């Protein structure tokens, strides 16, 4: 899947995507990286770069956090201003500050889970989860 | 809080 999350992220220009239960495989498209992102993780494992790799632990049973909200849920669940987001839902949200994220977006496909998230303000516009799937 | 040393945890595990 690190092949259809490099062409999904890049098209729909967002910065950072993960594919999730832990971790499935995951793409950077901001502002080799990838690559150069699960060398160093698996190396130290005894700004938004930050963010990405610190997720990799970042593992929710069903219902907890966004991606098991949105699978047990089955629906998107679209979140704004993740710069101050609480964290009953979305639990890392001190780590969203950290790169002034504003949005980030999940939800069911594929058996799992698929998350996306940028830098910038996007208004719920849900055809580009479909721009996702038709693309992949 | 509890958001907060979610992330000491794994920075310190790394």
């Amino acid at each position: 899947l690190k092949k259809q999350l490099a062409v999904s992220v890049r098209n729909i220009q967002w910065s950072y995507g993960i594919f999730w239960l832990e971790w499935g495989d995951g793409y950077y498209n901001g502002d080799e990286r990838s690559e150069q992102l699960r060398e160093l993780y698996e190396s130290l494992s005894l700004d938004t770069e930050w963010y990405y790799l610190v997720c990799m632990s970042f593992v929710f049973n069903i219902g907890e956090g966004i991606p098991g909200g949105a699978l047990s849920n089955g629906e998107p669940i679209w979140l704004c201003n993740a710069e101050t987001a609480d964290s009953k839902v979305f639990t890392r949200s001190l780590l969203a500050k950290s790169a002034s994220l504003q949005t980030v977006v999940c939800f069911p496909f594929l058996g799992g889970v698929l998350e996306i998230g940028t830098t910038e303000h996007i208004k719920e516009d849900m055809n580009v989860i479909q721009s996702v799937k038709t693309l992949f | 809080t509890e958001q907060e040393e979610d992330l000491i945890i794994r920075l310190h595990k790394l």
